[PDB]
RNA sequence: GAGCUGUACGUAAGCGUUGAUCCAGAGAUUUCCGAAUGGGGGAACCCACUAUCUUUAGUCGGAUAGUAUCCUUACGUGAAUACAUAGCGUGAGGAAGGCAGACCCAGGGAACUGAAACAUCUAAGUACCUGGAGGAAGAGAAAGAAAAAUCGAUUUCCUGAGUAGCGGCGAGCGAAACGGAAAGAGCCCAAACCAAGAAGCUUGCUUCUUGGGGUUGUAGGACACUCUAUAUGGAGUUACAAAAGAAAGUUAUAAAUGAAGCGGUCUGGAAAGGCCCGCCAAAGACGGUAACAGCCCGGUAGUUGAAAUGGCUUUCCCUCCAGAGUGGAUCCUGAGUACGGCGGAACACGUGAAAUUCCGUCGGAAUCCGGGAGGACCAUCUCCCAAGGCUAAAUACUCCCUAGUGACCGAUAGUGAACCAGUACCGUGAGGGAAAGGUGAAAAGCACCCCGGAAGGGGAGUGAAACAGUUCCUGAAACCGUGUGCCUACAAGUAGUUAGAGCCCGUUAAUGGGUGAUAGCGUGCCUUUUGUAGAAUGAACCGGCGAGUUACGAUUUGUUGCAAGGUUAA
RNA sequence: GGGUAGCGGAGAAAUUCCAAUCGAACUUGGAGAUAGCUGGUUCUCUCCGAAAUAGCUUUAGGGCUAGCCUCGAGGUAAAGA
RNA sequence: GGUUCGUGGUAGGAGAGCGUUCUAAGGGCGGUGAAGUCAGACCGGAAGGACUGGUGGAGCGCUUAGAAGUGAGAAUGCCGGUAUGAGUAGCGAAAGAAGGGUGAGAAUCCCUUCCACCGAAUAUCUAAGGUUUCCUGAGGAAGGCUCGUCCGCUCAGGGUU
RNA sequence: GACUCGGUGAAAUUAUAGUACCUGUGAAGAUGCAGGUUACCCGCGACAGGACGGAAAGACCCCGUGGAGCUUUACUGCAAC
């Protein structure tokens, strides 16, 4: 997937196009992603389980990962992946 | 099929035989030889290429039906005897290849 | 190249950039049953023997290997019986079974049906059984087709032609050659004869093995001479002899790279949609993404890529190899064969005037001065040379694989099977054989409160929606209910229709809608019938599904093109 | 526990039994056998509109030709009523 | 465009059309709500066609041509659903009773006592056959012809020397 | 057993039904047609005269150029001898 856990990304489709967030986890089987503070749910939680007061929890659902894009720190915009190879192995690089 | 009343194929008689040495020729009237020009010679090879006989089963017969006015030298396998009479009329000789 | 420990709605314990999971090539491991093969057996079990090792004080245990049958073939033993044969033993090779419910060749071979009955005939050499196979098989290099005077192996297609014929001359069956195409390719023996053995002793003659030689028609060969080759050249594992290798290239089996919009704004839960601007394009395939995307993602065009294995093509290696001429003393050129009688069959051809080909049986040639065929048969002429073998391609079919396509289906369809289906279930068994798809974009799968034992509800919350609540898109009809505007307890009803008060409404605004006191008229629908309300038939109701089609011919009408011409097939 | 199997078995004999089947089991296939018979055959309107007869028929509730219907075209001492 | 004569109809002949699925081309609609579905007093000579509103939540018309798995009320049709008969027949040979207990709930489960039935069996073994039905603990959706706290039923563990 | 109550709960059948009688009529035997004669609405227990009641595409009878089994000095065959 053009992205993965710990990149930087945009969002650029949903409730939440313009929010930026970091990768907390990648779904490739699913081709989904979970971005930190995107996509908030309220899950109604029972106590059972670890969580022993249970109740209405506030977190992260994942999104679809061609509804994000890649931060590039230099520019700080959201742009297309392309793939280099320096020598030993190759590296991601903006456009 | 009529219901079991005899068909009328079965009530009347079979009739003759098939020659296994028939011979059928291409049938060329007069008429068509006029298409050619005057003095000319008239072949087999020649009434095929112009078009007028395609196949020329067991060879090419003239016969008179219409009337010839151009004077030609017509060789063909067979003529009526009338065929030959009106080729000659109009002042032309008739070859039997 | 960052996650992973399969589904699927888990818990746990772990792994991974010191590159996991994953993908491809190649290895290793591979219980038991099954041809099943050490013996047995009711498959998936039981019980051994012989070596060698191991364990124990020894039984008792453990491990590894071998041990079926037949055929062929070496070798050894070896009876009645003297030699010997049979038999027996050992060692090598080989076979065995399965299947693509297809295609192919062979052995065996129906009936229903058609003939408006039925026996000849048809169905049909089909179905089916059995055997043999091969990637194809079969056929095949003329004892051929012909008779335009010539062609030149076979096969397949077009045509000939529904012709010639066959036929209770009925029903029906039905060629072939010529012509046009696809594809093309030719070869090896047997025999004369030569050499070398081997034997029989016919005792120097004969037949047996191996090698050479040799392959055909107005003849060829052997055999005589003669010229050149004895690897100069040529040819090969697809026939033409048969095994081996290499190397290079290329294809397959994983992958890599890959242009361009987070453009503005509108609606919206969400924009890929609208409106307005851009841009890429050898890329506007397809799919995904919260509605319809060339520019968001996977990709696509284009351009790269393979350690390993397999295929193919070349080249090299390796291997193998005589071919013209001249005579015609003699010799050779497929025998229980060809052919014939009798009985059958195959030939389109049903015994016919019946050629041609095959089978059983009996009889039985010629053998170069020879033999066969040209649809009885004879003569002439012409064309061929049987009784031995091999041979690619053009053709058939598809259990499979890869890539695609469809005026094909879309869950009663399409496969029997979209779903754990040849399952469940039925049957002693062979065998028969279902039903059953859809929450949402995302589980955000309803915390919490309330009634209830629970189920199930009502709130609250999530969500665009919960009247989307774990079978959960839509949600018709039959059928079951609640409510109520009009009518109904003196009436005799195929249930409506026409007239019609009264009461109740208010429309796609119409000489409107609902109901219907009372009055007139009025025997369902379908099928089948001379005739049915019918006391004739069929339908409980609703829903879905459920019947003149296609191919090839014939004929006729219409249309169009061309017209004494028109038209091509493969 | 075994044997006999459908063109067949078995029968102190009834056409009796051979897996709730027997004047010839069951199953799959030939096979969509054949059915001159019965049933069924799905939208609409417009124009026309029969026959239930003759002859022959192993024919009689089938068929064939003719008669009667329909559509198109032709032709004239118009021949029809 | 008039005139004249016509326009009942089964088998059946002839003609013109409606509607359904798919294709092509053109031109459109559609999250400001497609198809489907429901309702209505609208339109056409018929088959049929619109419009408006509800439901629905993503596809679909129209024009001209083309192609067909192209139209159902009957087949004792096939499959599915649902009626009617009807709260009807039936509930499968038999003796129960009360007290106590358990439980949300008891004719139906447990315990006690009395009563009753079999006793060449309705008792005890055991072969076949079945294959976990056996024991224990939970359960009460379905199964059990009623009920059910119970069970040869469901779920877990066990159990055969 | 029936009947009443509590529990559970089928089936054959069924074009739709507001389903009288008499005499007639009619495919010749009518709940449904005509003319009359009777009859307030809804049930429950009973009985079977009718619905040519249900069940089963009549087994009788005939027909089909349908089967099948059987017979023989029917025809043609075949085994066996
Ligand atoms: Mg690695
Ligand atoms: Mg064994
Ligand atoms: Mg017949
Ligand atoms: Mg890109
Ligand atoms: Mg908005
Ligand atoms: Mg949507
Ligand atoms: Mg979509
Ligand atoms: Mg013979
Ligand atoms: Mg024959
Ligand atoms: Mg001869
Ligand atoms: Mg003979
Ligand atoms: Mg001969
Ligand atoms: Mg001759
Ligand atoms: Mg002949
Ligand atoms: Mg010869
Ligand atoms: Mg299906
Ligand atoms: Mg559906
Ligand atoms: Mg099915
Ligand atoms: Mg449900
Ligand atoms: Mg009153
Ligand atoms: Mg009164
Ligand atoms: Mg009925
Ligand atoms: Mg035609
Ligand atoms: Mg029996
Ligand atoms: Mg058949
Ligand atoms: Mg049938
Ligand atoms: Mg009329
Ligand atoms: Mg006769
Ligand atoms: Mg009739
Ligand atoms: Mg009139
Ligand atoms: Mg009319
Ligand atoms: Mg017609
Ligand atoms: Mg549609
Ligand atoms: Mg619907
Ligand atoms: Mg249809
Ligand atoms: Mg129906
Ligand atoms: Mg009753
Ligand atoms: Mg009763
Ligand atoms: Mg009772
Ligand atoms: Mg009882
Ligand atoms: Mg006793
Ligand atoms: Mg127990
Ligand atoms: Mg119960
Ligand atoms: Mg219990
Ligand atoms: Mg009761
Ligand atoms: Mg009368
Ligand atoms: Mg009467
Ligand atoms: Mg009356
Ligand atoms: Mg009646
Ligand atoms: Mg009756
Ligand atoms: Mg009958
Ligand atoms: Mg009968």
């Amino acid at each position: 997937m053009h992205v993965k856990k710990g990149d930087k990304v945009k969002v650029i489709t949903g409730k939440d196009k313009g929010k930026s967030g970091k990768v907390l986890a990648a779904f490739p089987k699913k081709d989904r992603v979970l971005i930190e503070g995107i996509n908030m749910v309220k899950k109604h939680t029972k106590p059972s389980n670890v969580n022993p007061q249970g109740g209405i929890l506030n977190v992260e659902a994942p999104i679809h990962v061609s509804n994000v894009m890649l931060l590039d720190p230099k520019t700080g915009e959201p742009t297309r992946v392309g793939y280099e190879v320096k020598g030993d192995k190759k590296v991601r690089v903006a456009k | 099929f009529e219901g079991g009343q005899l068909p009328l194929f079965r009530r009347i008689p079979k009739r003759g035989f098939t020659n296994i040495n028939r011979k059928e020729f291409a049938i060329v009237n007069l008429d068509v030889l006029n298409r050619f020009e005057d003095g000319t010679e008239v072949t087999p090879e020649l009434l095929v290429e112009t078009g007028i006989i395609r196949n020329e089963k067991s060879g090419i017969k003239i016969l008179s039906n219409g009337n010839i006015e151009k004077k030609l030298t017509v060789k063909a396998n067979k003529f009526s005897a009338a065929a030959k009479e009106a080729i000659e009329a109009a002042g032309g000789k008739t070859e039997v290849i």
